[PDB]
DNA sequence: TTTTTT
């Protein structure tokens, strides 16, 4: 009785919002395919294990931060590389002006297909990261340090005035202007930050980020990396070793971490990763300081079996494989 | 040099402050001669919980001023200010024992208040005043 | 002499009004039984306890507002899940663009009978749920993030342009047009909010929720989530503790906490609420860090013993029912 | 109404 009228009545009144808005503006959430979540290589296999879902989030934003040479922009290079040779056109907003193409290109990065711009302002920023959203041609955008997006009214003023809340200001508008276009567009924006001083923090490092509280809330994935050490080829430094942690997580369970190695001009040490990921899945047999995999000694020493990891593809795909196979919980394809 | 002077803040319970204040409202003015930054004021302690045993000092029993600075940094063994959850406050010295910070009174009747990660320090008290 | 006339001129203008305006335009209020007050479970008894009357009101509207993952998905899903269960019909209104369909899925929502709608536009998130209000066949609507409900002018505006309380004007507009709407259909319409600091706050509290000023006042409940501490399985940290304050009823009593665990794919512990609140009703004895039932030692720590009542559904039961009556001030009919 | 910053 009053059940068939309320179903005839939530037909009706689906069919107005549907003539109003538009075919896709509601329906049932089983249905909706364009709310599944699509994943990327963040070009580290032990952070892909980390974030759940096997990378970074497409048509999500993204925040990474860190302290200073903590390893930002290579990390996000190693996406934009990796999510290119899957065929994706990606941008890359330089706002610090201290990207090096060279250095790009050794990562790995399309240096002729990748769009690049040094914007003045941050406004010019974040409306050109909205052009490109809305363009729907370009798969994953790059702002490189949120910190130097700089207000066009703190550009003109001299050094000294204060203005209070403007960048925080302007990035809760771009947020809630970017949010939809990247939902629509299924477009990646990973927002690079840095660290700034906090006062009165009781619990975790007296550490807080730039721009504002509005990324907090909207980026789909946060990300803390930091520099805990050094990989050294005798007495030369050759690269840092990186732990990056999950603080926040929309689309796995948050807080897992990461470590990995970058070395100076290759990257993500994704063979050392392989290394280590074999060795705690009972693939690759650690006796002491000696690796060992089907019985079959490959070396001493993490380098050494790295370096032998290179040295035979073969066995590198097969542990490849049956790492990712073990250990990615949302397998695509 | 002179500072505002803003509602209370119970010693040794987090009790919720309904009502905002900005360098604009407060009727109250106290002056000393500390030199804090512009953004200290006062708080009186309605609460006997921080009261010391007599002989020992420094004490806060109820009624008298203390002034907080939110610009200074409070380190272990120093007296905080403390909001909970973003409306409630307390007034207890700050140490981080074992790893996890509590806020202990001066007085023993009183319990040793646990902090969450919803807790973070408002300033630091550096100076007392009797009304 | 005189009251007898007074009745007759009462009763003169009641009838006028009523065939002006209609049968229920005017009434006395104690046999209006369309102004009695329904209350559904919030997924959290703590919550329903801290609540006073069992639960968010039918016909109001609510906010919940709180730092980033802080649980206001989490919640507001297991509100949605818990009216699924009763056979409502339930709307999520996704202005955020961040829902996870699988982790909603996961948490006990039926995702094929929730309606899920992305605004373009802050407008048209309103007008979608002025609609769904007015077919009087959705009860539970939940707007996720308000801030995100970007007014048309400021998406067809550029990043830095300048428009002083549209949002808050159109929101103030919103509460007119949707109190009365969702009074008449006994509709449900839950608010997500973030949080902004306010600039110049010296002392009290230093945040503000985004909106504007008019869903304070037409707010029958707004609850203050947070992140109070983790929940860790040695080391792996599985869940979150959360607090839930009550800063506004117009129900019951507020200022009221609630403390639960989310669990990270599970949702509200609803057994460990059980296994405190028996606790506290002298159902469940401690002794230290050992948990007992009626004498029976049913665990250590509060884990075990979420576990073993977890694994003895008839105990489960009847702890529940003893809870139910004892704690619930007003326990629904 | 809006929003931190060192
Ligand atoms: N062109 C380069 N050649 C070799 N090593 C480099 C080069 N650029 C950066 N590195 C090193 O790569 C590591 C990470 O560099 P980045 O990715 O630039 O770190 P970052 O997080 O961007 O820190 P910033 O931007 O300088 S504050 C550091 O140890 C750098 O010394
Ligand atoms: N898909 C998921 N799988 C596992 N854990 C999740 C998932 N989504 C969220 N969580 C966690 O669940 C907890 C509560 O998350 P939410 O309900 O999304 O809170 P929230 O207030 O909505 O935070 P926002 O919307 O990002 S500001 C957090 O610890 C999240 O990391
Ligand atoms: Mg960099
Ligand atoms: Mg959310």
């Amino acid at each position: 009785a009053i059940d068939e009228n309320k179903q005839k009545a939530l037909a009706a009144a689906l069919g107005q919002i549907e003539k109003q808005f538009g075919k896709g503006s509601i329906m049932r959430l089983g249905e909706d395919r364009s709310m599944d979540v699509e994943t990327i290589s963040t070009g580290s296999l032990s952070l892909d294990i980390a974030l759940g879902a096997g990378g970074l989030p497409m048509g999500r934003i993204v925040e990474i931060y860190g302290p200073e040479s903590s390893g930002k922009t290579t990390l996000t290079l190693q996406v934009i590389a990796a999510a290119q040779r899957e065929g994706k056109t990606c941008a890359f907003i330089d706002a610090e002006h201290a990207l090096d193409p060279i250095y790009a290109r050794k990562l790995g990065v399309d240096i002729d297909n990748l769009l690049c711009s040094q914007p003045d302002t941050g406004e010019q920023a974040l409306e050109i990261c909205d052009a490109l959203a809305r363009s729907g041609a370009v798969d994953v955008i790059v702002v490189d340090s949120v910190a130097a997006l700089t207000p066009k009214a703190e550009i003109e003023g001299e050094i000294g005035d204060s203005h209070m809340g403007l960048a925080a200001r302007m990035m809760s508008q771009a947020m809630r202007k970017l949010a939809g276009n990247l939902k629509q567009s299924n477009t990646l924006l990973i927002f690079i930050n840095q660290i700034r001083m906090k006062i009165g923090v009781m619990f975790g490092n007296p550490e807080t980020t730039t721009g504002g509280n509005a990324l907090k809330f909207y980026a789909s994935v946060r990300l803390d990396i930091r520099r805990i050490g050094a990989v050294k080829e005798g007495e030369n430094v050759v690269g840092s070793e990186t732990r990056v942690k999950v603080v926040k997580n929309k689309i796995a369970a948050p807080f897992k971490q990461a470590e990995f190695q970058i070395l100076y001009g290759e990257g993500i040490n994704f063979y050392g990763e392989l290394v280590d990921l074999g060795v705690k899945e009972k693939l690759i047999e650690k006796a002491g300081a000696w690796y060992s995999y089907k019985g079959e000694k490959i070396g001493q020493g993490k380098a050494n079996a790295t370096a032998w990891l290179k040295d035979n593809p073969e066995t590198a795909k097969e542990i490849e494989k049956k790492v990712r196979e073990l250990l990615l919980s949302n397998p695509n394809s | 040099y002179e500072y505002p002077v803003f509602s209370h803040v119970q010693a040794g319970m987090f009790s919720p402050e309904l009502r905002t204040f900005t360098k604009g409202d407060a009727e109250r003015w106290v002056s000393t001669t500390k030199k804090a930054s512009d953004s200290a004021f006062w708080l009186e302690v309605e609460g006997n919980s921080m009261t010391a045993p007599t002989g020992s000092k420094p004490s806060f029993p109820d009624g008298m001023l203390i002034l907080v600075d939110p610009e200074q940094a409070v380190e272990p063994g120093d007296f905080c200010i403390a909001r909970l959850g973003g409306d409630e406050f307390t007034f207890a010295k700050l140490i981080r024992d074992s790893g996890q910070v509590f806020l202990q009174p001066l007085n023993p009747q009183y319990p040793m208040i646990p902090c969450n990660e919803s807790c973070s320090v408002v300033g630091k008290v550096i100076a007392s005043q009797w009304p």
